[PDB]
């Protein structure tokens, strides 16, 4: 949160990671893991 | 191949700017300056309009004048108008070019406007007339008829010089000191909040390359000779702001984060927004002296940019424009209010005032023809003063109106529930202004065909083209019982007329009154009533 100064010099890296025997998908920021989480059922398919 | 330098603009416009300055120019010849003049001409049609911005900016300043250095820029504007028409005048817009800004179309009804008044208070020159004979016809033409100015003021106005207005010769309030004191210390309080939000910490020593204002100190260290030469504009702007006509006042009687924050949404009306982007261009007035005061022992080069901040860009206007409007929430909200019409669109709109201006004009030319047919039956004075009044008349008002109605019959004959233009339709009042318009013609010519001479086939066919133009159901339904009583004058007027007519071919009398009765009908009443007539039954 920035009151100001939105524009950033820096890029933001966000990593997607899933587990294809678990059904666990998770995501981080810039190596921060992120709280949201996603459960998906077997068979699925995703496309990034 | 011209075209599509869209990229390269900013050195079309400079390239447009030399060759125009070039073409103003001293010892050059007439093949060097015809030669200039071709290379302006072809390089603006093939130049995307939106890129002649700046040109029809400086055109706006210089044209006006009627100089003799405003005939090539007559033509340049006429052939812009006509080929680009489309652009400014059709929402949609010439395809692939675009629509107009608005900042366009507001300096082109300055344009006309300016030619308009000047070629009025100007006398005759039959190659000044024969230049606006190709007229503001093409910019009336481009300019839609329901256009709206956001920007409604008087300039009050007259190489350009504005004169400020110095208290010095009377006192100064002292109340009015501390509130400029109090002023300084907050601008300062922002900008060290702007510093404080921008992430970037002031240095304590002097470092250019830290690129933060070195001055950034504690105030109890912060130096007064900075305040005390920032003075001297802080007072300049408030004496200038007493000045003209605008009073402050504590509206209430009296015996570091913002607490009213800086808000965008917080609204102001159109005359407080008149007042605010005044004050930017008095600022911009004592920027332009000052700028003199520096360029006086130069003398040349002047500076593009110094133009009013109405005529040019917003965006460039928008750092002073955020400015004033910071610094009037400041005043209302510490209670010191500034004090010192509410014309509707339709007023507003471009088709209102041109009408407004023929009607005068109308008035004018039933003046200057009942003096005429006065001083005909007695006492002829050959002087005719008026002469320039009926030249610009004759010469201007009716190739104008005709070509104008031409191009604008739908827009005045369209109705909200039936639009037959593209886009628009007339105001109830613009059609009775036109209706009157009409009729006050008709009257005109009535039984005076002869003194018109040659320019009586012109008033017949812009009565013609008038005629078209009514929407005679909307002014007989809802419209004033003046232009109501009109109407049915010039019914009855033709009815008399022709019976008139019928019974000299009756021979009742011989057949001076009866020429005039004659001529008057078979030349104008009989082709006009049938047009009404016609579009009346269509």
């Amino acid at each position: 949160p920035g009151q100001q100064g939105r524009i950033s010099h820096t890029d933001l890296v966000i990593g997607c990671l899933v587990d294809l025997a678990t059904g666990l998908m998770t995501f981080t920021a810039n190596g921060k893991e992120s709280n949201t989480f996603f459960q998906v059922e077997p068979n699925t398919k995703l496309f990034p | 191949l011209f075209a599509g330098t869209e990229h390269r603009a900013i050195m079309v416009d400079s390239m447009l700017h030399t060759v125009y300055r070039l073409s103003r120019g001293r010892s050059l010849t007439k093949a060097q300056r015809d030669v200039i003049e071709d290379c302006l001409m072809a390089l603006c049609r093939y130049i995307r309009p939106s890129m002649l911005q700046h040109l029809l900016r400086r055109l706006v300043f210089d044209v006006p004048i009627l100089n003799e250095f405003a005939k090539m820029p007559l033509k340049l504007l006429t052939n812009h108008y006509e080929r680009c028409w489309k652009y400014y005048c059709l929402p949609t817009g010439w395809a692939n070019f675009g629509v107009t800004s608005e900042e366009e179309l507001h300096l082109t009804r300055k344009l006309f406007w300016g030619i308009f008044d000047s070629l009025a208070h100007k006398k005759y020159d039959q190659e000044l007339y024969r230049m606006a004979m190709p007229c503001l016809c093409a910019i009336a033409g481009a300019l839609p008829p329901d256009y709206v100015d956001a920007s409604y003021s008087s300039k009050a106005e007259k190489n350009f010089d504005p004169r400020p207005v110095e208290t010095l010769n009377v006192i100064i309030p002292e109340k009015l000191d501390s509130f400029i004191n109090k002023f300084a210390e907050y601008t300062h309080e922002k900008w060290a909040f702007d510093k404080i939000q921008n992430n970037w910490s002031y240095g304590e020593n002097v470092d250019e390359e830290l690129k933060t204002h070195p001055m950034l100190r504690p105030y109890k260290t912060f130096s007064e000779k900075d305040k005390e030469i920032y003075r001297w504009p802080i007072k300049e702007s408030l004496k200038a702001m007493i000045a003209w006509e605008w009073t402050i006042e504590k509206a209430r009687e009296g015996e570091y984060n913002p607490q009213p924050p800086d808000l965008s949404g917080v609204t102001l009306s159109r005359e407080l927004q008149a007042m605010a982007e005044q004050l930017a261009e008095n600022y911009h007035n004592t920027w332009g002296r000052k700028k003199k005061q520096e360029l006086e022992a130069k003398g040349g080069g002047t500076h593009p940019l110094l133009v009013p901040y109405d005529t040019l860009t917003a965006k460039e206007k928008a750092r002073d424009r955020e400015k004033a409007q910071e610094l009037l929430k400041f005043l209302q909200m510490n209670g010191y209010a500034v004090t010192r019409l509410d014309t509707s669109s339709i007023e507003k709109r471009f088709a209102f005032g041109f009408l407004q201006q023929l009607l005068r004009w109308m008035d004018i030319s039933q003046e200057f023809i009942a003096h005429l047919e006065a001083v005909v039956s007695s006492g002829r004075v050959e002087k005719s003063p008026h002469e320039q009044e009926i030249k610009f008349f004759a010469k201007i008002l009716l190739p104008l109106i005709n070509q104008y109605f031409t191009n604008h019959c739908l827009y005045f004959l369209s109705t909200p529930a039936k639009v037959l233009g593209s886009g628009g339709h007339a105001s109830n009042k613009e059609k009775e202004m036109i209706t009157s318009l009409f009729c006050k013609l008709a009257a005109l010519v009535r039984h005076r065909v002869s003194l018109f001479g040659t320019d009586a086939p012109a008033v017949v066919n812009c009565l013609h083209i008038l005629a078209r133009s009514l929407d005679a159901r909307t002014v007989m339904k809802s419209g004033p019982e003046i232009v109501k009583a009109g109407l049915r004058s010039f019914f009855e007027s033709a009815s008399e007329d022709i019976e008139k007519m019928v019974e000299n071919l009756r021979l009742g009398k011989v057949s001076k009154g009866v020429g005039q009765n004659l001529t008057y009908t078979t030349v104008a009443l009989l082709p006009v009533l049938t047009t009404l007539f016609q579009h009346i039954a269509q």
